[PDB]
């Protein structure tokens, strides 16, 4: 339920979070 | 002809580093990048 672009092109860089959706489950 | 243009990749270096006291030997991360295209 709950859901710009997936690409920017000056500088816009969007970190990968240490802690994946996967092992929060765990 | 239609041509999409796109700026050519780009991306920040990350680097891993032990203690200086422990050690020189570093290592580095491409982010953001699927390394088919490392040197430049």
């Amino acid at each position: 339920k709950v859901t710009i672009c997936a690409q920017k092109f000056n500088g816009l860089t969007v970190l990968p979070p240490l802690l994946t959706d996967e092992m929060i489950a765990q | 002809e239609i041509l999409d243009i796109t700026p050519c990749s780009f991306g920040g270096v990350s680097v891993i580093t032990p203690g200086t006291n422990t050690s020189n030997q570093v290592a580095v991360l491409y982010q953001d990048v699927n390394c088919t295209e490392v040197p430049v």
